[PDB]
């Protein structure tokens, strides 16, 4: 019943930079709110409490501020392990609610991947159908498309490109554009390859 | 000094499911604890909070006429119970202390993937300065993989879940290794998944 | 606003207890005594044991006789977002048909739906629609008529005009 | 015995508004607020706002009645954070050689709460109205300066949770402490 909304919705920025985020509440707050950080999978950690004080076990590069409803969170200097999603914490009154959930990124200097390809399995093929993979590790940015040219044919079909979260110290991504096909359709051809974005275009591979 | 929780899993719609939490080794005379919710790959949603003598129950929207908080200051055991359940709640549940105006003590939580379906066991398939990996298929969440039982921590970069066409989850995890190590050591992924009771 | 809720002002140490104090007037005590009510939730309320006191440092009132008290209630939890004689009564079965008092007639200029000026009303002259033998000329006479219900139709008559 | 109200009298205007009224002693009504409950069938709701007008007091109200039949009529009757009054502190007086004042407070289980202490020392031949009023943001000891080497002086302290999100009244003063030379 209390509208809590944080802005911006997303903010990428290089290392050693000044950063800012803001909470906006529908009603008054006086000073009852807090600031949470959340790395994916792991549990949320308390970043800043009482809207202007840092919790024990947290560096002083972070800074909280605000009163009434126009609140803030500024970071005076950024490090590569500061990659996470940030959330607001109501406290003035019930029902207690949170911010929309802001997520930041890191302006990493452009990195190139060392591409790989791996085969299916005989037990897998024996069970029924089969799958073929393709990934790009230690790279940046995520903006990179893929094209599987099996027998020079665009596999405008069954793809499945999942992506990981950025590294702690490395600050680099890793994507997995997987493909798949039946045991009969797999022997329907012999050549199997892929494409890459950002020389610039690159491929990899028939049996 | 870290509280933990248990209970909850895959279940068809409508059916109930108990949630059992537990504090641990604090000086707790005597603070309050809330439940909060994490929807899969989504924002954070609040749910409830009892108090001391089971005095004030608080819910929110859907939860009203569904879930029920309960106090247990006896042996330090905040429990939760919900009867009617649908895929609005297909989420994981975090237990969290409420130190005055903010939370501080947090739990790992548990997934409560409401849905009417079973779980066929996966079939781990391998993948052959080089690399090597481990793939799976037909993964109810979650599934956890361990490369060489916690030995390979450096150079490893796993991937998150990915639902298929039909379709169930198909995770993936990979590792780097030089051509020099091609035949020197046994790189194998030991996998674990509670709902499929595999190992 | 009544005096108990006007004199009551609860403060606390925010850790162990809550110390409330209020007052009731001596004039009411002879009539009926009052007790402080503390609610636990929507369905269940709970009483609290209280006692008298000699002073009253938190609230005030321009009354002559007051009975200040000191109620202490304990607690093992405190957070920002926290907010907190004998049976009397009377009933009556009132049908709206028999308890009907129609409106006062407005501007003889008179689902749904008399006496002289000097003379008194003590025994004035009596009086179906809203419209010499009654008065001697050169003598004023006030107009006093109201709208009452027909007996062959219950309640009471209108206000006088 | 009979502080109860009498003459519960009601009448319908003959349109869509019933109106009722009752008398009650001015002494009993000063301690208890009352309201008129009505039941359009044998829901229960109350009228508002009710009017009021020597020893007795007449209250009247006009209830909208859009229709119904037999009616059931009757007459029937704090934030913790912003209301804090901490307990008084335990005050002692010490002098190294120089005089240093010391006091203690009840442990707040939320230790992070900043404590605002107001202190004052007095010359026995003066008023507290005009006395040194030093402030302190959190502490449990204060060093005093030098003074007249033969005069008698008093000392007093009070605490407040003068925070931001919080509020409330100050704590009662401590039992005054005295010294000389
Ligand atoms: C009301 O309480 C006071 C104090 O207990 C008592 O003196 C007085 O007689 C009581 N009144 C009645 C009507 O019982
Ligand atoms: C009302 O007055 C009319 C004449 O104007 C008369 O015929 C009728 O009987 C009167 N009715 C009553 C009830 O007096």
């Amino acid at each position: 019943d209390i509208q809590m909304t944080q802005s911006p919705s997303s903010v990428s920025a290089s290392v050693g930079d000044r950063v800012t985020i803001t909470c906006r509440a529908s009603q008054g707050i006086s000073s009852w709110l807090a600031w949470y950080q959340q790395k994916p999978g792991k549990a949320p950690k308390l970043l800043i409490y009482a809207a202007s004080s840092l919790q024990s076990g947290v560096p002083s590069r972070f800074s909280g501020s605000g009163s009434g409803t126009d609140f803030t969170l500024t970071i005076s200097s950024l490090q590569p392990e500061d990659f996470a999603t940030y959330y607001c914490q109501q406290a003035n009154s019930f029902p207690i609610t949170f911010g929309q959930g802001t997520r930041l990124e890191i302006k990493r200097t452009v990195a190139a991947p060392s591409v790989f390809i791996f085969p299916p399995s005989d037990e897998q093929l024996k069970s029924g159908t089969a799958s073929v993979v393709c990934l790009l590790n230690n790279f940046y940015p995520r903006e990179a498309k893929v094209q599987w040219k099996v027998d020079n044919a665009l596999q405008s079909g069954n793809s499945q490109e999942s992506v990981t979260e950025q590294d702690s110290k490395d600050s680099t991504y890793s994507l997995s554009s997987t493909l798949t096909l039946s045991k009969a359709d797999y022997e329907k051809h012999k050549v199997y390859a892929c494409e890459v974005t950002h020389s610039s275009p690159v491929t990899k591979s028939n049996r | 000094v870290q509280l933990l929780e248990s209970g909850g899993g895959l279940v068809q719609p409508g059916g109930s499911l108990r949630l059992s939490c537990a504090a641990s080794g604090f000086t707790f005379p005597w603070y309050r604890v809330h439940w909060v919710r994490q929807a899969p790959g989504k924002g954070l949603e609040w749910v409830s909070s009892i108090r001391s003598s089971g005095g004030f129950p608080y819910y929110n929207y859907k939860v009203k006429g569904r879930f029920t908080i309960s106090r247990d200051n006896s042996k330090n055991t905040l429990y939760l119970q919900m009867n009617s359940l649908r895929a609005e709640d297909t989420a994981v549940y975090y237990c969290a202390r409420f130190y005055d105006s903010f939370f501080d003590i947090w739990g790992q939580g548990t997934m409560v993937t409401v849905s009417s379906a079973s779980t066929k066991g996966p079939s781990v398939f391998p993948l052959a300065t080089a690399a090597l990996g481990c793939l799976v298929k037909d993964y109810p969440e979650p599934v956890t993989v361990s490369w060489n039982s916690g030995a390979l921590t450096s150079g490893v970069h796993t991937f998150p879940a990915v639902l298929q066409s039909s379709g169930l989850y198909s995770l993936s995890s990979v590792v780097t290794v030089p051509s020099s190590s091609l035949g020197t050591k046994t790189y194998t992924c030991n996998v674990d998944h509670k709902p499929s009771n595999t190992k | 606003e009544t005096i108990p809720l006007q004199t009551l002002r609860c403060y606390n140490d925010y850790t162990s207890h809550i110390t409330c104090r209020w007052a009731d007037t001596q004039d009411a005590q002879r009539l009926v005594n009052v007790t402080l009510i503390r609610r636990v939730n929507e369905d269940l309320l709970e009483p609290v044991s209280c006692d008298l006191s000699d002073d009253m440092p938190w609230s005030a009132c321009p009354h002559p006789r007051c009975v200040p008290r000191r109620c202490v209630i304990p607690c093992q939890s405190f957070v920002v977002t926290d907010v907190d004689d004998r049976p009397l009564g009377t009933r009556l079965t009132v049908t709206l048909t028999q308890h009907v008092q129609p409106p006062e007639p407005r501007d003889l200029t008179w689902l749904s739906p008399y006496k002289r000026l000097q003379d008194s009303w003590e025994d004035a002259a009596i009086l179906n629609t809203s419209q010499p033998e009654h008065l001697m000329p050169s003598s004023t006479y006030v107009a006093r008529v109201r709208t009452r219900l027909a007996p062959g139709s219950s309640g009471r008559p209108s206000k006088w005009s | 015995d009979e502080a109860q109200p009498q003459n519960l009298e009601c009448f319908f205007d003959g349109a869509a508004v019933l109106s009722c009224s009752w008398e009650v002693r001015k002494e009993v009504a000063s301690s208890v607020s009352f309201g008129l409950f009505y039941k359009p069938s044998p829901g229960e709701e109350e009228c508002s706002p009710v009017l009021r007008e020597s020893l007795h007091t007449r209250h009247h109200c006009q209830i909208p009645v859009p229709d119904h039949g037999q009616y059931i009529v009757s007459v029937q009757p704090i934030k913790s954070s912003v209301n804090i009054q901490m307990a008084p502190p335990s005050l002692q007086v010490t002098k190294d050689g120089s005089y240093s004042l010391r006091w203690e407070t009840m442990k707040m289980r939320y230790e992070h709460i900043d404590h605002t202490f107001e202190i004052q020392y007095r010359k026995d031949t003066a008023t507290w109205k005009d006395s040194k009023t030093e402030t302190l943001q959190n502490a449990h000891s204060m060093a005093l300066p030098a003074l007249e080497p033969s005069t008698r002086y008093w000392a007093r302290v009070r605490v407040r949770t003068s925070r931001t999100g919080y509020n409330g009244i100050w704590s009662e003063w401590s039992e005054a402490r005295s010294w000389d030379t």
